[PDB]
């Protein structure tokens, strides 16, 4: 290893150049303070460019007359009187825009014409000037829009839309966060005799679209009331409703009931108790209950005389189906306990129903139209019209039309809708520097509620479903199977391991000031193998402005400094680039460049080849720190070649060597073996180049099997060090050379070293380097518990070498029975606990007995197993599997019990001594 | 009103109409049987 | 709908009522084909 790779060669390298360099801190807590100054400032110019969307949406409407007869309303339609304006084609939206013209989304559901709809593209045409206006007062602004309450929107630049489209705006994420406030909401299913048939497939339907109209400051708990009251939930108390905590209570929904007795007076009684308590958590917000009968015949005055003195708790009550019963005493309770009375129909009518819900809990908002006016982002979810990850910002519109003369007041009551300006997380990595700072550095935000908006595995695909059924007798060779409108809501202690460090730094981080905290952690590595064990240093600051994030920049310890390129000669960096072109590959090696960024390039779909010309075309025209940096890198690494590969050729041994650097340049030097080297040319998305860091020795990767291709006894393993620099009293590790060991080679010596039994070389991992044997010897690269778990199962239960189980929540599987997708998985991942490289055993299996002695290598990743035997009688008891097993979530039931800290919003608006609740009815 | 009850909950979305579920439904429903007209889905109902 | 100006546009037919899946019909005026406007029309459905 100290032989075949240059690395003490590299050391003389880096050593000889004292000069074209200045070793520059990162101070950490600097870079956190100046990003989180950019992030505000992001924030800062959207936030207003909704403000101006606000005031002369307003004033609009207040002049518009209400034309009845329409004669003369020229729109777009984004679904196909009518426009059809040009399109450019566009990188930032990566579709047709249009900049010049609004678009408008009707669903199909709703229009003809109509009075209603039609009136209302009559006055939000006026808005698009003041869309035309922040375009050109700043640019690289993404999707503005206008929802509306009428299920209309229009959005700037105009995209045509993306068989069967659903896509209701009056149900979207955005739009009910930016209409509403949190809500201790409680859901009653009446489940007696009355209601088998047609009004129990509607209850069972109503109440599963019910739970997608909450956010996640949201709370539920389903209480079927019946003879008794219970929940038939698992839960007894209120959750806080997540994803996860909404897909339990749909389980439980589709499975009930239906004979008895109503009586409504244990049921409300047992609701009251319900949103009482104060102990869990809740939102303290507009207390919801729904009450979801079919007609009975009781004014339960009683029980509202009892807890509704105070009237804080508002009733919908909705009766569902063609029942005939009595409609009267429902109708009653809800117009006396500011409630609004729906009725449901049949299915069809579902959609309509539940999302007027949210536009009578307004009424507080639009009572206060003086501090309501605040921005009120949503989390993170998948933009319906193909962008990525983005976050949106919501501001309400009201229908001011009384105001300062006042008049008459019918409808000074509810909203018109809410404008969104959408940001890409993109444009908020731009913002991040991770090009300075090594490649297990990474900025990093947290939302009040734990939510993740910058760590790096975010990965859209979203989250979060049981073992993912679907049979394929119920489906018809038609319908499109909606693309579930759910967000991505990443739970960080799920987004990594879970420590009783980080939870200290987790509940300080979501509300706190300021603080850092070194320690030892468990790490992940990427394309999950392999746990290291190292140190951390990581910061938090919450953002300056606003409270709906916070900062942290997570260091390893090692990295505090960095290499500042200067080049100040210029013919030095041309002769780096003269290295860096593809005529001298038989010089250098295959040189591969990552994808960066400069100022007008593209990204390499595998054709790094291309972008490579691409790039050398860039600086003959040139003929910051990035484009100087991989200049800088370009000799260092041309140096190994010249001065030691060039003086070995082709060794007993080797087959290929291969110099990976930050700055995005990897050289593999035969060039033949090299055009196979199968891996990620980005450096900082590199799995090995990461793992090479963190420890100090060599490392052994055992490649995987069948893999999709030729990675075999055509590859060998890899080899790897971190090459360490002592600047003047310092301590960088720029780079990383891997050797790749021929497999029949290294059998050869494994093979004479024999003949001067059982032995296995193994890894940390339990993956399978080499053994004898030979019906090992095309296995290779497999965990070892699927070869022989009888000795894995006994080898970690005396001790080294330990487990952890996390849950990956963004992984896809295939479906199983009662094409992709995503679901929950396990994960076992395997690394070293204890020292004391001896470790001699003696199993007996059961009935035989046999030998162990496990033998740790020193100053690199090996273990060494004597084994002997096999021949005796065999012990098939299990096989302990790695890779990925789809199974299930945790429990949910008592996940919620200790439930997770966290903190919830401060408005909460409710209970105006105006309003006035006479409408419902 | 007593062999049938009202029970024809189906849980289904067709409006199986000439159900028994009150008195004077029950009465024209009955009427329908002795005209002979579409006693099929009376019956057809009161198997399934 | 159950009125003139509100019913045109495209719906949503379920076949069996799952709620997804989910079908789209024009939807339109049904005059229902024996009605009772003109005594002439009238006697051709108190005939039937
Ligand atoms: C396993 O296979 C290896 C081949 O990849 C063998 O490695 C070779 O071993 C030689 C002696 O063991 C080394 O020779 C030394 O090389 C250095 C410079 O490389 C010279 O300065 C030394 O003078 C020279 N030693 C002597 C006595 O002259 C080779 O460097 C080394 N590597 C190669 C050829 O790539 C291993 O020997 C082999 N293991 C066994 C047990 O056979
Ligand atoms: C909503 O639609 C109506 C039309 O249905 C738009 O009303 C039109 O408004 C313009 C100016 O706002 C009027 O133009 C003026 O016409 C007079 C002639 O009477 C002329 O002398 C003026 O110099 C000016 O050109 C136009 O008459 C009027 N149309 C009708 C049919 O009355 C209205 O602008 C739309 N709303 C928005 C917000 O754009
Ligand atoms: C914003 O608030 C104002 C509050 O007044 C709303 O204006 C009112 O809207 C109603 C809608 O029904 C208008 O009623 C209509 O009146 C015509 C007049 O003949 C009648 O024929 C129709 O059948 C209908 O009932 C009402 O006139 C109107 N008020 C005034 C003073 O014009 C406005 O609509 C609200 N905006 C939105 C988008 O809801
Ligand atoms: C949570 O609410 C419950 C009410 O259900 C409270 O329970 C009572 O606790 C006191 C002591 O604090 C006991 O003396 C009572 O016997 C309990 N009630 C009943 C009906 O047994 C409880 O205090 C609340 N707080 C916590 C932290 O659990
Ligand atoms: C928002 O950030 C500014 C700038 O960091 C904060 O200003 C700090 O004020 C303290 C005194 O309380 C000084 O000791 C710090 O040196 C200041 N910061 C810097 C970078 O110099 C300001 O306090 C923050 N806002 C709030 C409300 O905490
Ligand atoms: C990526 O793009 C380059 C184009 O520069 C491809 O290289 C060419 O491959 C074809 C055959 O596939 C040869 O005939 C050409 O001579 C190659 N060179 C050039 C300059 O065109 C490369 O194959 C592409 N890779 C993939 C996977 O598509
Ligand atoms: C994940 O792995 C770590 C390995 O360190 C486990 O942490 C150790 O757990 C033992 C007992 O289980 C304690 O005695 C040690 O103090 C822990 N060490 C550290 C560094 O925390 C952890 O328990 C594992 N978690 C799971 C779920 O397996
Ligand atoms: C926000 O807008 C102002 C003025 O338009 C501009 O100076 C500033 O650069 C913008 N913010 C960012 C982060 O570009
Ligand atoms: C109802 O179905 C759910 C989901 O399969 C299951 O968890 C529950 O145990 C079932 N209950 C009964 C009584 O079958
Ligand atoms: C982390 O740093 C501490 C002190 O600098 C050191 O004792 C410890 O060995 C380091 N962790 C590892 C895994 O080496
Ligand atoms: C892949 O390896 C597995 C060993 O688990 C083997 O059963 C399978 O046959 C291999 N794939 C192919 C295509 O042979
Ligand atoms: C393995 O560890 C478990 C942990 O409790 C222990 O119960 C068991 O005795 C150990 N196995 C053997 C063979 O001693
Ligand atoms: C290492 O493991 C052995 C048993 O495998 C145990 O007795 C010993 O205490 C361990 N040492 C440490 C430092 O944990
Ligand atoms: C167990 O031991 C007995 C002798 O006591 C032997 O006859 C038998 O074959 C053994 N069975 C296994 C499964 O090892
Ligand atoms: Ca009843």
């Amino acid at each position: 290893a100290k032989t075949a790779s240059g690395v003490h060669q590299l050391v003389d390298i880096y050593e000889k150049y004292q000069d074209l360099y200045t070793v520059e801190p990162n101070n950490a807590r600097q870079l956190v303070e100046i990003a989180a100054r950019d992030i505000e400032k992001l924030l800062s110019n959207r936030s207003k460019a909704l403000v101006r969307l606000a005031l002369e949406a307003e004033k609009v409407q207040a002049a518009h007359q209400w034309r009845e007869d329409f004669a003369s309303v020229v729109y777009y339609n984004a679904k196909d009187q009518r426009i059809k304006p040009v399109f450019i084609d566009d990188a930032n939206f990566r579709r047709q825009v249009s900049y010049q013209h609004a678009a408008v989304h009707i669903p199909t559901d709703i229009y003809e014409g109509s009075t209603i709809v039609l009136n209302e593209l009559n006055w939000t045409s006026a808005l698009d000037d003041v869309f035309k206006k922040n375009r050109e007062e700043d640019p690289s602004l993404l999707w503005q829009v206008f929802g509306s309450a009428t299920g209309l929107a229009r959005y700037y630049p105009a995209s045509p839309w993306v068989k069967i489209d659903l896509y209701d705006v009056r149900r979207r994420p955005w739009y009910i966060q930016g209409a509403a406030s949190p809500k201790d909401m409680l859901i009653l299913v009446d489940v007696s005799g009355s209601v088998s048939g047609l009004t129990l497939k509607l209850i069972r339907t109503s109440v599963s679209e019910m739970l997608e109209t909450l956010s996640d400051d949201d709370f539920v708990n389903v209480a079927s009331f019946n003879s008794n009251a219970q929940d038939v939930s698992c839960f007894q108390h209120l959750v806080q409703a997540n994803v996860r905590n909404k897909k339990v209570l749909k389980d439980a929904v589709n499975n009930i009931t239906a004979k008895g007795i109503t009586d409504y007076k244990k049921g409300f009684s047992f609701a009251f108790e319900q949103l009482l308590n104060y102990n869990v958590s809740r939102a303290n917000c507009n207390k919801i209950i729904m009450l979801f009968t079919d007609g009975g015949e009781e004014r339960a005055q009683e029980i509202f005389a009892k807890y509704n003195k105070d009237k804080k708790v508002r009733v919908f009550t909705f009766s569902v189906g063609q029942h005939n019963y009595d409609r009267g005493p429902i109708q009653w309770m809800a117009c006396e306990n500011k409630g609004y009375y729906y009725e449901i129909p049949s299915i069809g009518a579902i959609r309509i129903n539940t999302q007027e819900y949210l536009d009578v809990l307004g009424r507080p908002m639009v009572l206060a139209g003086d501090k309501a006016k605040q921005v009120q982002w949503t989390n993170v979810y998948l933009d319906a019209l193909e962008l990525g990850l983005v976050i949106t910002g919501t501001l309400p519109v009201f229908n001011i039309t009384g105001q300062f003369e006042n008049k008459t007041n019918l409808k000074n009551q509810l909203i018109l809708g809410v404008m969104g300006v959408d940001v890409s997380l993109e444009d908020i990595k731009r913002l991040t520097p991770r090009f300075t700072l090594c490649p297990n550095g990474y900025y990093f935000a947290i939302d009040p509620n734990g939510y993740v908006l910058l760590h790096p595995n975010l990965q859209p695909k979203p989250i979060g479903v049981g073992i993912p059924t679907i049979n394929l007798r119920k489906r018809r060779p038609n319908v499109q199977n909606p693309k579930s409108q759910e967000p991505v809501t990443l739970d960080f202690l799920d987004a990594e391991l879970e420590n009783d460090i980080k939870v200290e730094i987790r509940n300080k981080m979501i509300d706190g000031e300021s603080g850092e905290k070194t320690f030892r952690t468990l790490v992940k590595s990427q394309d999950e193998r392999y746990i290291d064990k190292g140190n951390r240093t990581y910061t938090w600051t919450p953002v300056n402005g606003t409270d709906y994030s916070s900062l942290a920049l997570v260091l390893p310890t090692y990295s505090f400094y960095y290499i500042k390129a200067k080049i100040e000669e210029t013919i030095t960096q041309a002769r780096y680039s003269e290295t860096l072109k593809p005529d001298n590959f038989e010089e250098s090696g295959y040189t591969f460049l990552a994808p960066r960024d400069y100022c007008s390039d593209l990204k390499p779909s595998d054709n790094n080849t291309e972008f490579l010309l691409n790039f050398n075309e860039f600086i003959d025209r040139k003929t910051t720190d990035l484009i100087n940096r991989v200049l800088l890198d370009a000799g260092f690494t041309n140096e190994l070649v010249q001065n030691y590969w060039s003086k070995q050729k082709n060794i007993k041994g080797v087959k290929a060597r291969f110099v990976v650097t930050d700055g995005g340049i990897t050289r593999v030097y035969p060039k033949e073996a090299g055009e196979n080297w199968q891996e990620n040319p980005e450096t900082y998305e590199d799995s090995f180049y990461k793992r090479s860091l963190d420890n100090d020795n060599y490392v052994f990767t055992a490649p995987y099997f069948n893999k999709s291709g030729p990675g075999a006894y055509e590859s060998g393993i890899m080899v790897s060090k971190a090459v360490e620099i002592y600047i003047q009293g310092k301590l960088l590790k720029p780079a990383v050379v891997g050797i790749k060991i021929d497999v029949n080679s290294w059998i050869e010596n494994f093979t004479k070293t024999s003949i001067r039994m059982d032995c296995v070389i193994l890894d940390d991992g339990g993956f399978l380097l080499m053994a004898n044997h030979d019906d090992y010897t095309n296995q290779i690269g497999r965990f070892f518990g699927e070869i022989d778990p009888s000795l894995m199962r006994h080898l970690v239960n005396i001790s080294v070498y330990a487990f952890n189980k996390s849950y990956d929540y963004q992984s896809v599987c295939e479906p199983g029975a009662a094409s992709k997708q995503s679901c929950i998985t396990e994960q076992t991942q395997y690394f070293f606990d204890n020292d004391s490289k001896s470790f001699s055993g003696v199993l007996d299996c059961g009935n035989c007995s046999r030998i162990f002695h496990v033998e740790k290598l020193m100053n690199t990743n090996l273990i060494f197993i004597m084994v002997e035997s096999k021949g005796t009688c065999p012990c098939d008891t299990r096989l302990l599997i790695q890779a990925e097993q789809t199974s299930d979530g945790p429990d949910p039931c008592d996940m919620v019990k200790q439930p997770r800290y966290r903190k919830g919003p401060d408005v909460c608006f409710d209970n105006n001594v105006l309003e006035d609740y006479t409408d419902c009815x | 009103m007593q062999l049938f009850g009202g029970r024809y909950d189906f849980e289904d979305t067709e409006v199986r109409r000439s159900n028994f579920d009150n008195f004077p439904q029950a009465l024209i429903s009955v009427f329908q049987v002795l005209t002979g007209e579409d006693w099929n889905s009376v019956m057809y109902n009161g198997i399934m | 709908k159950m009125t003139e100006e509100e019913c045109r546009g495209y719906y949503y037919v379920y076949k069996d009522g799952d709620p997804t899946q989910m079908e789209l019909r024009p939807r339109q005026w049904i005059h229902n084909d024996f009605h009772f406007d003109n005594v002439l029309s009238a006697m051709m459905s108190l005939f039937t």
